[PDB]
């Protein structure tokens, strides 16, 4: 996996 | 909102998802046929990654179709190479094949397929 | 074969044309009803993210309903934000509705998403 | 885009 797009 | 967080992998395990059921025959809506060989698959799929299919299957009447031919002068392994990158985003271009592919990918209008095609022939020259 | 090229952005692409085709509500086959709210939506789409979906839709007989109602207790509004997910890669998982869409995900069987809201859920403990 | 898998 999870990221800040 | 703009407060999303976003799994990386996700939209390639969708995909890997969809092909897995092509490759099963799960819920397939469509054949095309291209001469003499079927493919099947699923119209959302095909629309998704091809300019005419998108057309065809908005069409009032053809988006009810079970059965799409192609037109003759379409070459089935350059058909099934383009299905093979619609559902993977893997495109098995070759020398015995380039030509076949190209043309293909320009009737089914796929954009950056033709483009790698050109690149691939160009430097060929 | 092993000599393909990839297009890097090619799934991100199909999904986001699947979900175009979803707000168009082009080819949606099914709706998921949630107590008083309804979602039109592909079976493929959804089989593909949410083991619930899979085996709902690979059953012989509920693959050909177009309408499937969920357990009352499931939340709309988190089911809304996992079908926004579904179709974007994109989790808008808030305070405020963290409870609600993990108790959605561990019914759809969505195992990626119950492990970031756990993991979200021990940071504020 | 296009690369080597
Ligand atoms: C409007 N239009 C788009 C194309 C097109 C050209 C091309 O080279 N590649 C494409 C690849 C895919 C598509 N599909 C779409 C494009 C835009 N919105 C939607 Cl909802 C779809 C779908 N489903 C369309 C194309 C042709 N006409
Ligand atoms: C066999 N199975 C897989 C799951 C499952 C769990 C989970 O947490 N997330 C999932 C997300 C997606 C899916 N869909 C599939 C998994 C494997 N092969 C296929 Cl063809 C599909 C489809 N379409 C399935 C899951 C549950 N049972
Ligand atoms: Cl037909
Ligand atoms: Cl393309
Ligand atoms: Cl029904
Ligand atoms: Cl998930």
């Amino acid at each position: 996996a999870w990221v800040i797009p | 909102a703009d407060s999303c967080i976003q799994f990386t992998r996700h939209a390639s395990d969708v995909l890997l998802n969809l092909n897995r059921l092509r490759s099963r025959d799960i819920l397939t809506d469509v054949v095309i046929v291209v001469s003499r060989e079927q493919f099947r698959a699923h119209k959302t799929v095909l629309m998704a990654c091809s300019g005419l299919f998108y057309s065809i299957f908005t069409d009032q009447l053809k988006c009810n179709l079970s059965v799409i031919n192609l037109d003759p002068e379409i070459n089935p392994e350059g058909f099934c190479i383009l299905l093979d990158f619609m559902y993977t985003s893997r495109l098995n271009l070759r020398e015995g094949n380039i030509m076949a592919v190209m043309a293909t990918a320009m009737y089914l209008q796929m954009e950056h397929v033709v483009d790698t095609c050109r690149k691939f022939i160009k430097a060929s020259e």
